[PDB]
């Protein structure tokens, strides 16, 4: 009863806390380092021409 | 043939490589034809002729 905030009611970051392992799900939290494979076919073919 | 405007770029390389080295080589032609492709080096060689 002490629910006056509750921290998956209060998430700064808009999470929905959930409960076994724990997660906090579909947060706003934080920017996300992707180290990211680039595909060699979205670059032009040999030459910027 | 004939050769003129040539222009050497290199895409991509695998650093000091059995034939790692990927380059175009760009060109203007007034008559097209059959260019021999060289490097008079020894410890470069050209893949192709």
């Amino acid at each position: 009863r002490d629910k006056g905030a509750p921290l998956n009611d209060v998430a700064p970051f808009g999470c929905s806390i959930a409960l076994e392992p724990l997660r906090a799900e579909n947060c706003a939290v934080g920017s996300i380092p992707i180290s990211i494979d680039i595909p060699d076919a979205a670059f032009t073919r040999i030459s910027e021409t | 043939p004939t050769v003129s405007d040539l222009e050497c770029k290199i895409t991509e390389c695998t650093y000091a490589s059995d034939f790692g080295g990927i380059a175009t080589v760009a060109y203007k032609s007034s008559k097209a034809g059959n260019c021999p492709i060289h490097s008079p080096s020894g410890v470069a060689v050209i893949k192709e002729n």
